[PDB]
């Protein structure tokens, strides 16, 4: 036999998918039929199929041409959101294994809230305070670090909670952020979007707080 | 004059007054002489001022056992600030004040006496910083997980002993080695508590201990993440890197605690490699 262990397992899964269509049955999820073998290998492959499923799990127009779906601005927009949701969740798992030694170890004690996780993530990745931070701290951590890694993990709510406890320090950023969390597609209104950009460009193009720049 | 030069009375022109006070401290401080030597009035003045800055501390017990501190923290801060401003004053005038710069037997013992006082000042500041660090944590928690002899030694530890006697230094080295252990259980931040102990109370902390603390950090946090599969092989592998660096300086008590944890995490082959490495670095010449 010329098929390696992995290849053979895939063949069997493709036989099922064929047996289903040959007997007229329900069209099963191919992506699921392939990830079934991935778990038998290292996670290098499992995390791939996870990306494949999430990048292909977009509302499509059945019985429509391939080129048309991929040219439509409608579909092209959802791809960006599905990827961002993968990069955010993927990073969230990196933040867990960074605090706890094993995913299992984190689970038994219970996944903490994205806020407390991020806080327990800042402890490690910045043990000493950087002298260039701005806008003070919040419960022992720089306010902008919390906002960034919360947005990076994809929990805008956890980030907005941080903002609510620093209303006086952050200035007008509150009304701007609260609009970003509300507006869909992660975009602000052109008027308000113009107000903040010009302010940042005005005197904050080079600020000593990198987290502030990023957000 | 020394006190005014250090800003005392200024809680009430002021630069010129302090500069005049400096001039009086230098010009009229006298000099050392053979009578066994008689040190200058400048030396006795420095000893008198320094003593009065710490008179409420010296003979007092550090702690009161629910353990707490004998001296309020706010008082320890002001005392430390006063000691540091005195030190800052001596440094800014190391070239103009007689006896600070190195220089016949009279001026010799004058230099030695002044040097000893300055070493006590930095030791006082380190000692105070250590006590403040201690009570920032949860001392009662640390005090519970402690042996009786060390509880008793801490019970009757005075500030004098902490500042000027080896047992205070040895006990201080035990407490720091214990607080970091506890800090890892809380697990807020290891590398911040590191840089805290590394610099301010240096000459009492050891850089080979913080790297060890960094190693025991990943070890305990590898036991924290123990349920996860892919996160440990980075924690345990990096803990192993940290241990092998301070191999020529690991205590048998730590090396054991490391191997004990490695076995819990089925990290057999790795733990063997650490012990073998610690061996070679204790005896390189074979």
């Amino acid at each position: 036999s010329s098929l390696d262990n992995i290849e053979m397992a895939y063949a069997r899964q493709i036989y099922i998918y064929n047996e289903k269509i040959v007997n007229g049955h329900l069209q099963p999820n191919l992506v699921d039929l392939c990830a079934s073998v991935a778990e038998l290998d290292d996670k290098s492959i499992s995390d791939m199929w996870t990306m494949v499923k999430q990048m292909t799990d977009v509302l499509l127009t059945p019985a429509t041409d391939a080129l048309k779906n991929r040219s439509s601005v409608e579909v092209r927009m959802e791809f960006v959101r599905q990827a961002l949701a993968y990069l955010e969740q993927s990073y969230k798992n990196y933040t867990l294994v960074t605090v706890f030694g094993n995913l299992h170890q984190a689970q038994l004690g219970g996944v903490p809230g994205t806020y407390q996780l991020v806080r327990s993530f800042l402890n490690i990745k910045l043990p000493a305070p950087l002298p260039g931070l701005q806008d003070g701290e919040v419960e022992g951590h720089p306010v902008w670090a919390l906002i960034y890694y919360c947005m990076r993990c994809g929990d805008l709510l956890a980030a907005s909670q941080v903002v609510n406890r620093a209303q006086h320090q952050l200035g007008e950023f509150k009304t701007w952020f609260q609009e970003y969390m509300n507006s869909k597609d992660r975009r602000l209104s052109p008027a308000t979007e113009n107000k903040l950009r010009l302010h940042y460009r005005r005197a904050l193009r080079n600020n000593t707080d990198p987290y502030k720049r990023a957000v | 004059a020394l006190a005014v030069a250090c800003g005392q009375g200024s809680d009430l022109m002021d630069r010129n007054t302090e500069n005049l006070a400096r001039a009086a401290f230098i010009e009229y401080g006298g000099q050392p002489r053979l009578a066994s030597v008689r040190l200058s009035s400048r030396h006795d003045a420095l000893a008198l001022y320094l003593t009065r800055l710490v008179r409420t501390l010296w003979k007092a017990k550090v702690v009161q056992v629910d353990i707490s501190s004998t001296i309020p923290t706010s008082k320890l801060v002001t005392i430390q600030e006063n000691v540091e401003r005195l030190r800052n004053f001596l440094e800014a005038n190391k070239s103009t004040i007689q006896g600070l710069a190195p220089p016949d037997i009279a001026n010799q013992k004058e230099h030695q006496a002044l040097h000893a006082l300055q070493k006590l000042m930095e030791s006082i500041s380190e000692g105070i910083s250590f006590v403040l660090m201690l009570f920032d944590e949860r001392v009662s928690d640390i005090y519970a997980r402690l042996d009786a002899v060390s509880q008793q030694q801490l019970k009757d530890l005075t500030y004098e002993q902490l500042f000027s006697q080896t047992p205070g230094k040895e006990l201080a080295k035990v407490l720091v080695k214990a607080i970091v252990n506890r800090n890892i259980a809380s697990g807020a931040n290891v590398e911040t508590v590191a840089d805290a102990l590394r610099r301010r109370c240096g000459s009492f902390c050891s850089p080979d201990d913080v790297v060890t603390f960094k190693a025991q950090e990943q070890l305990q946090r590898a036991s924290e993440q123990a349920h996860n599969s892919p996160v440990l092989r980075a924690l345990l592998a990096e803990s192993l890197r940290l241990f092998e660096q301070v191999a020529g300086s690991l205590t048998p008590a730590n090396l054991t605690t490391a191997v004990e944890q490695y076995i819990s995490l089925k990290y057999y082959a790795g733990a063997i490699q650490l012990c073998l490495t610690v061996a070679q670095q204790k005896d390189r010449g074979n």
